[PDB]
């Protein structure tokens, strides 16, 4: 919307977007990791630990 | 009326200029916008660094 309403640069606000478009990997990357494996083995064991 | 036709003219000047001001910004959302549909393409191909 900070395109199109009046007294704004616009090049000022397409590194808005560069600031956006890499904090959208740094919330992919960071639940891409924790999810991948430190919280698959947790649940691969106790899920035989449960039905022992 | 016609004989002048002198400060009837830069008001016209005014709002011309600010329409091609407005189709200047639009075209540059355009342009924004297809930097976005370039990243989630790739990213979503599974090669991220």
């Amino acid at each position: 919307e900070q395109y199109c309403a009046p007294d704004t640069d616009i090049r000022g606000v397409d590194a808005q977007i560069k600031n956006y478009l890499d904090q959208i990997k740094m919330a992919r990357a960071k639940f891409g990791l924790e999810n991948k494996y430190s919280l698959k083995e947790r649940l691969s064991t106790l899920t035989k630990e449960l039905n022992h | 009326k016609l004989e002048n036709l002198k400060d009837k003219l830069p008001d016209i000047k005014s709002i011309h200029s600010k329409l091609l001001l407005r189709i200047g910004k639009l075209q540059g959302l355009y342009d924004s916008v297809q930097v976005i549909n370039r990243e989630v393409e790739g990213l979503s191909e599974g090669r991220t660094s």
